[PDB]
RNA sequence: GAUGUCGGCUCAUCACAUCCUGGGGCUGAAGCCGGUCCCAAGGGUAUGGCUGUUCGCCAUUUAAAGUGGUACGCGAGCUGGGUUUAGAACGUCGUGAGACAGUUCGGUCCCUAUCUGCCGUGGACGUUUGAGAUUUGAGAGGGGCUGCUCCUAGUACGAGAGGACCGGAGUGGACGAACCUCUGGUGUUCCGGUUGUCACGCCAGUGGCAUUGCCGGGUAGCUAUGUUCGGAAAAGAUAACCGCUGAAAGCAUCUAAGCGGGAAACUUGCCUCAAGAUGAGAUCUCACUGGGAACUUGAUUCCCCUGAAGGGCCGUCGAAGACUACGACGUUGAUAGGCUGGGUGUGUAAGCGUUGUGAGGCGUUGAGCUAACCAGUACUAAUGGCCCGUGAGGCUUGACC
RNA sequence: CCUUGUCGGGUAAGUUCCGACCUGCACGAAUGGCGUAACGAUGGCGGCGCUGUCUCCACCCGAGACUCAGUGAAAUUGAA
RNA sequence: CAGGUGGUCGGGUAGAGAAUACCAAGGCGCUUGAGAGAACUCGGGUGAAGGAACUAGGCAAAAUGGCACCGUAACUUCGG
RNA sequence: AACCCACUCCCGUUGAAAAGGUAGGGGAUGACUUGUGGAUCGGAGUGAAAGGCUAAUCAAGCUCGGAGAUAGCUGGUUCUC
C-alpha cells in the first residue's frame, strides 16, 4: 500500500477481502509507494469462493491511499480507506468489476483497462 | 530555534507566567512606579499597555473584558475613572522604562517602570 | 554578469492550462556600477555593484570619496561579478533587462542560520533506539573512530555544530516573468535564504 | 575522566589570560556631575537632567 | 506589499460567498484524450483557506460506498464554477468531526435558512 | 599492583584478489544472452521468518545485494540476547561433597574530559604610516549513483522462434542542498465547547486548579511526509586495447625515433572555504603638514600642545546567536514597543427587547475578541557623551629635470 | 550428541511453538509415572484492538546544560 | 539528608468511600537567584501515511476501565 | 485505600539516599501487620532452608590477649673514594 505489512482491501470481484504487502518494487530500497505502484501482496483473508486462494503471494497495484494522489496543483484527492488491484503474472487484473473509485492520474498505457472498468 | 518567535519564558511556567503579569499590572495601576527586574519589565509594556488602551472607552463589557485578565476591583476601579482619561489623546506609550543599575544580591539589571504623565 | 536583489517571500501564479508553479519574488533595485577592474591594472576582469538606500551617517569618509569617482551615492554592500568581455564606464546602470523568459539562472545567498545543530539534523544520521533497554544515550553521536591504530580521529568526521547561515547556491531555476516596471524576477524554485535578505542572481553556467 | 600529569603554573596561568573584566560605561550627569552608568538612572535619582525618584 | 500586490493581479472573480457546512458542487477541467471537458465534485464542505491566492477549502464526497474529500484551490482556473446547493448552520470552522460519522449521524442540521 | 571477551544498534575509515555501473582481448560469441582474462576503487552495494547467533536455509525484489583489514573496528557511544559469580531444575558420572566447554528459568554494565584527535566559534599579535570596502587564487573540501518506456526499427541478423549495435526524447528510485508558494504536523502566547470544585456582597458574566483539566480549530516560526534543483556537456594527458610509417634482421614488424584514437580513474570544467599562502598578494578611496630640552646620532629618550580617518563603550534589536562573532538603527531619526486603519484565526461577544411556566429560540445577526503578518504614525525608549586610534610615514641601489 | 531427525498445522518465509512417528547415546512409577478445573508479578508461541516500538522522526512545554553575581569539591597527578 | 518512626481529633461541596478534585480552621513559598531559550540528557503534550515491519522478547509507550439492563462457550473436583 | 512487601521500565551511580525516587505492580480477616517488655550467641544460636540473619561486617561475628604468630612470597633499605 504505502509500506511493507500495510493490511488493505482490494478492488475487484474475484478476488480477496484483504490483502497485506509485503514488498515495494522498484529501485532498491523503496520506502513508500503512491497510488499507481506496483506492491507484491499477500492474501491474508479471502471470500469464502472466489478465484484466488487465502495466502498466496500476488502483484496488485495501489488505487487509493489516504495520503491521496498530488497533482500539478495545490489540489489533491484524498479518499478514507486504502486499496489495491490484483494482477496476474502478466499485468493486466484478475477480476472483471471494480469497486469504488478511482483517480484519472493512474491511467497510463499500461492501465486503459481497470479505469475503462472501474466507475469514477 | 526562535526565529521571529516572540515573548520570553523567564524559566516559569505558563501559568506562574500569566498570573506575574496579572499581578505586577494590578500593582503598577496603584503606585505608578515598580522597582522591577528589567527583561520583566520589557515585557510588563505588552500587558500593561492593552488595559490602558483597553481603558479608554467606558462601558459595561469593557470593563468585564478589563476585569477577567486584571482581577481586582480596585484596578478596574482606577481604570475607567483616572487612567483613560488623562491619557485620552496619547496614542500609544503609556508608560516608560528607565534601567536601574543593578541587583543588590545578585546581578540582575533592575529598572523602573513609570507612567509617562504624574 | 549578475544582478544583486533581496527575497521578498515565495508566491504562486497559474497558467491558462491548468499548471501551478511555484515562485519566488526577488526584488531588484536598480543596480550602479562603482568600478570597472582593467586586466591592465589589476589581473582579473570583474565589475563591481552595489544597491541602495545607506544614511550618509553610516558611510564612513573613505566609502564616501570611493563613491564618488563615479557618481553613484551608492548604499548598502558592494558586490563584485567575474565577466569574460564586456565594457563598462564608472558610471553605469545595471536592471533586470538582461533577462528573459526560460533562461536557466544560479542563484546564491546566505542560507537561514540553525544555531547549534546535532549529528541528526545537520548529517542525517539515524537514533539509536528509545525503550528496548537504552541508557540516556538517544540522539548522540556513536563511535568516532576505531580502536587503537589510528590513533586519532580523522579530519572530516561527521560531528555536531552550526548548521549556519553559510553561502549556498541553487543551481538552474528557470525565470519565470521578468518585470521591468516593478524591477522583480520571478523565479521556479526555492532561493536560500530568509525573506528580506540579499540575494545574487547569476546566469547559469552548468546549462 | 582525569588527568594523567597535573598543569603547570604556565599552562594553569595561560587559560586564565583570557579572565578579566571591564565596565567602563561610565558617564557625567550635566546637572548634578553625578558618576553613573550609562542609560541607567543615576545613584541620586536623575536620568538626564530629570528627578525620576 | 510587492507580494501583496502580485496576487492581487491573479486574483479575478470566480466564486460565490459560502461557508463550512454548505454542500457545493464544483466543475473541474478534465484534459484528458485531446479533449476539454468538465466534470461536476458535489460534496460537503468541510474546511476553508482565506489567505488570498493561496486559498483552499475541502469537500468530502461519498462515491459508490467509499469516501473521499478532495482539496481544491480557490483561485486556480482548474476550478472553474462553484454553486452552492444548501447551507446549513454548523457553529465550527472545521468540520473533520465527519470523517467518523456516516449516514444519519453526518446530518448538517438547519438552524440557518 | 586488571588490555572489559561473542552477537545487535550508531558512526565510519583503508586495500583491490571488483558484485553492479565504465573501457577492452579471446571464445565451440548468428542475434538476444553468456564463459574466461587485462585496465579501473569515482559512486553504489536490500527489506523480512527462524535462531543470542556471525554464518546458514527460506519468501520477495534490485543493476548489484563483493571479499578483507581496522583489539575477528566501534561498551570512559548504547544493549546484556550468548559464554556468563552466587538460586533452582532435567539427563549422565561419582557411595558423597560435587562435576559436565550436555540442556532450561532468573540474574546491578560506574566516571562531571586535564593533554593528543575531531566538529564548531571567539580573543591577542603580524603582514613596515593608519583606516573603509572589494578581491586574484597557492591550496583544501563538496559532488560523481542508476532503473524503466518511445523514435531510429519490428530494420539488420536469424528457416522460424527470437530480436539489436551507436544515437536521440520522456520520467522514475536512492542520495544531497535549499524553501514554506501549496499539502499536512506542531503551534501550553489566539478564539470557542464542556465535567468537578473554589472565588468576585447575590442573578448574570468571569477567573483559578484538576497533565494545557478534557477537547474542537489555528497566525507567524520550525518542519517532511510537501515545492524546486544536482549528478553532466565540453577540453588536455593517459591505463588496458586498436593502430600508421619504420628498421635493427633487403620480407615481416603498433617501436628503437616519430605520428594518432582511447574509460565513471587523472587534471580542468559545477559549488563552498581559502593571503597566519610569515612567500602574509592586488585595485579604489579617506585621514594627519606644531614646538622645546638631554644624550649617542637608522639618531634615541623626555616635556607641552594636539588628538583627524575611523574603531570601541553604551542603548533599541535581528528570519544572527550557547557566550561570543555577524547585519541594521540611535532624534541628520520608523531600530524596538505602543496607537489607527487592514489581513488572518475563531465563530453570530456582553447588554438592550420579545415567545415560552421553564431549559431554549428570536431583530441582537458575520457581531465581538484576535500572538509572531502588512501599511502609516515620534506617543515611549535609543543623550549634539567617554575611551582607544596621531601629527606625513626608516636605510641602500637603478632609472629619472 | 548426530539435530534445524522425518511428516503435518500455523506464516509469503518458522533452529522458536503445537500434534504425531519410535532409531529412548542418557524417561519410568513415592529422589514418584501419567492426566487435571481453578489458581500464577512463572516460561514459550499465536490472534483482535492499540499505538512514536519502528520507516523517520518534526514541533511544543518545564527541570538541567550555556551567560552574569556569591559560595565552592572529586577521583588523578614523576616532570613537561 | 527526597529515607524510617507507635497511638487519638479529622469539617464543606461531588463521590460507596479514611480513594480522588477543589476549599474552611490552621500552616506554608520547601535557605542561592537573575538572564538567554543552541546541541544533548531528564520528566511530559500532539502527530500526516503505515500499524510491531523495531527487538533476544509488544520491553517501554498507546488503548479498556463507572452504575443499570440483556447475554455469555470448551472444560469442570459441579463451587467455578 | 491506610498498612506490609518489592514484579517491570527509566533516573540516580562523586547520588537527596553505603540499596532511594516518579510511574505502573502483589497481599490487604489473616500461615496477617505492628507498639512495649522478655528468651535463644560464636563450630554457638535462629532459619516455610538462601548457607540466609546474628548492630551497615558472616562457609561461623565484634573486642582484648597468645602476638612483633608464620610467610622458601611481593615491596623498601639513606654519606664519599
Ligand atoms: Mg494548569
Ligand atoms: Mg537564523
Ligand atoms: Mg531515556
Ligand atoms: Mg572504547
Ligand atoms: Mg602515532
Ligand atoms: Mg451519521
Ligand atoms: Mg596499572
Ligand atoms: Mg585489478
Ligand atoms: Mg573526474
Ligand atoms: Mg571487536
Ligand atoms: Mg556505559
Ligand atoms: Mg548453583
Ligand atoms: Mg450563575
Ligand atoms: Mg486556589
Ligand atoms: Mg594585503
Ligand atoms: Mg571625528
Ligand atoms: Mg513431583
Ligand atoms: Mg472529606
Ligand atoms: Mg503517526
Ligand atoms: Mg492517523
Ligand atoms: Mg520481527
Ligand atoms: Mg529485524
Ligand atoms: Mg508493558
Ligand atoms: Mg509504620
Ligand atoms: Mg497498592
Ligand atoms: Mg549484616
Ligand atoms: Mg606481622
Ligand atoms: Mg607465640
Amino acid at each position: 500500500m504505502i509500506q511493507t505489512q500495510s493490511m488493505l482491501d482490494v478492488a475487484d470481484n474475484s478476488g480477496a477481502r484483504r490483502v497485506m504487502c509485503i514488498k515495494v518494487l522498484g529501485g532498491s530500497h523503496r520506502r513508500y509507494a503512491g497510488i499507481g505502484d506496483i506492491i507484491k501482496v499477500t492474501v491474508k483473508e479471502a471470500i469464502p469462493r472466489g478465484k484466488v486462494k487465502k495466502g498466496q503471494v500476488m502483484t496488485a497495484v495501489v488505487v487509493r491511499t489516504k495520503h491521496g494522489v498530488r497533482r500539478t496543483d495545490g489540489s489533491i484527492i484524498r479518499f478514507d480507506g486504502n486499496a489495491a488491484v490484483l494482477l496476474n503474472n502478466k499485468q493486466e487484473p484478475i477480476g472483471t468489476r471494480i469497486f469504488g473509485p478511482v483517480t484519472r492520474e493512474l491511467r497510463t498505457e499500461k492501465f486503459m483497462k481497470i479505469v475503462s472498468l472501474a466507475p469514477e | 530555534m526562535r526565529h521571529r518567535k516572540s515573548g520570553r519564558h523567564l524559566s516559569r511556567t505558563s501559568a506562574h507566567r500569566k498570573a506575574m503579569f496579572q499581578n505586577m499590572a494590578v500593582s503598577l495601576f496603584e503606585h505608578e512606579l515598580i522597582k522591577t527586574t528589567l527583561p520583566k519589565a520589557k515585557e510588563l509594556r505588552r500587558v500593561a499597555e492593552p488595559l490602558i488602551t483597553l481603558a479608554k472607552e467606558d462601558s459595561v463589557a469593557n470593563r468585564r473584558l478589563a476585569f477577567d485578565r486584571t482581577r481586582s476591583k480596585a484596578a478596574v476601579g482606577k481604570l475607567f475613572n483616572d487612567l483613560g482619561k488623562r491619557y485620552a489623546n496619547r496614542p500609544g506609550g503609556y508608560l516608560r522604562i528607565l534601567k536601574c543599575g543593578f541587583r543588590a544580591g545578585d546581578n540582575a539589571p533592575m529598572a523602573y517602570v513609570e507612567l509617562v504623565d504624574r | 554578469i549578475g544582478v544583486v536583489g533581496r527575497k521578498c517571500g515565495m508566491t504562486r501564479i497559474f497558467t491558462e492550462e491548468g499548471v501551478s508553479i511555484p515562485v519566488t519574488v526577488i526584488e531588484v533595485e536598480p543596480n550602479r556600477v562603482t568600478q570597472f577592474k582593467t586586466e591592465e591594472t589589476d589581473g582579473y576582469r570583474a565589475v563591481q555593484v552595489t544597491a541602495g538606500e545607506r544614511r550618509a551617517s553610516r558611510v564612513t569618509k573613505a566609502q564616501a570619496g570611493h563613491f564618488a569617482k563615479a557618481n553613484v551615492a551608492a548604499g548598502r554592500g558592494v558586490w563584485e561579478f567575474r565577466l569574460g568581455e564586456e565594457q563598462y564606464a564608472a558610471g553605469d546602470q545595471i536592471t533586470v533587462d538582461l533577462f528573459q523568459a526560460g533562461q536557466m539562472v544560479d542563484v546564491t545567498g546566505e542560507s537561514k542560520g540553525k544555531g547549534f545543530a546535532g549529528t541528526i539534523k545537520r548529517w542525517n544520521f539515524r537514533g539509536q533506539d528509545n525503550t528496548h533497554g537504552n541508557s540516556v544515550s538517544h540522539r548522540v553521536p556513536g563511535s568516532i573512530g576505531q580502536c587503537q591504530t589510528p590513533g586519532r580521529v580523522f579530519k572530516g568526521k561527521k560531528m555536531s555544530g552550526h548548521l549556519g547561515a553559510e553561502r549556498v547556491t541553487v543551481q538552474s531555476l528557470e525565470i519565470v516573468r521578468v518585470d521591468a516596471e516593478r524591477n522583480l524576477l520571478l523565479v521556479k524554485g526555492a532561493v536560500p535564504g530568509a525573506t528580506g535578505g540579499d540575494v545574487i542572481v547569476r546566469p547559469a553556467a552548468k546549462a | 575522566a582525569v588527568q594523567q600529569n597535573k598543569k603547570s603554573r604556565s599552562a594553569r596561568d595561560m587559560r586564565r589570560s583570557h579572565d578579566a573584566l571591564e565596565s567602563n560605561a561610565l558617564s557625567v550627569e550635566k546637572s548634578t556631575g553625578e558618576v553613573h552608568l550609562r542609560h541607567h538612572v543615576s545613584p541620586d535619582g536623575f536620568y538626564r537632567g530629570r528627578k525620576v525618584v | 506589499k510587492i507580494i501583496q500586490q502580485i496576487e492581487a493581479e491573479q486574483m479575478n472573480k470566480e466564486i460565490p460567498a459560502f461557508a463550512p457546512g454548505d454542500t457545493v458542487i464544483v466543475q473541474v477541467k478534465v484534459k484528458e484524450g485531446d479533449r476539454q471537458r468538465l466534470q461536476a465534485f458535489e460534496g460537503v464542505v468541510i474546511a476553508k483557506r482565506n489567505r488570498g491566492l493561496n486559498s483552499a477549502f475541502t469537500v468530502r464526497k461519498i462515491s459508490n460506498g467509499v469516501g473521499v474529500e478532495r482539496t481544491f484551490q480557490t483561485y486556480s482556473p482548474i476550478v472553474d464554477s462553484l454553486s452552492v446547493k444548501r447551507r446549513g448552520d454548523v457553529r465550527k470552522a472545521k468540520l473533520y468531526y465527519l470523517r467518523a460519522l456516516s449516514g444519519k449521524a453526518a446530518r448538517i442540521k438547519e438552524k440557518l435558512v
